[PDB]
C-alpha cells in the first residue's frame, strides 16, 4: 500500500535519465554561430566563414 | 607563376576568392602560403589599336 519506500533507486534512475535527456537536448544550442543545424551553414554560405 | 589580368580583377587573386577569375582561369588553395605581386603596364602592354 505505501509508497515512496523506494526513493533511492528511483532517484538513481531519474538521475540517469535527466542527464542523459539534457545531453541530448543540448544539441538544439547556437553557441553564437548563425544556425543550430550544419546543413543550413553549409548550403547558405562559403567556406571561409 | 606570371600572367595578366585587368586592373578590377586584381582583388580575386587571393585565397578564398570568388568571381570569374578565380574559379575558372586561376585557382588559389584555401590555405596558400606565399605572396603575390601586382603592376601596372597600361604604357606597355596596350597599343592605340
Amino acid at each position: 500500500s505505501t509508497a515512496s519506500a523506494l526513493g533511492k533507486l528511483q532517484n538513481v534512475v531519474n538521475q540517469n535519465a535527466q542527464a542523459l535527456n539534457t545531453l541530448v537536448k543540448q544539441l538544439s544550442s547556437n553557441f553564437g554561430a548563425i544556425s543550430s543545424v550544419l546543413n543550413d551553414i553549409l548550403s547558405r554560405l562559403d567556406p571561409p566563414e | 607563376d606570371s600572367f595578366v589580368i585587368r586592373g578590377d580583377e586584381v582583388r580575386q587573386i587571393a585565397p578564398g576568392q570568388t568571381g570569374k577569375i578565380a574559379d575558372y582561369n586561376y585557382k588559389l588553395p584555401d590555405d596558400f602560403t606565399g605572396c603575390v605581386i601586382a603592376w601596372n603596364s597600361n604604357n606597355l602592354d596596350s597599343k592605340v589599336g
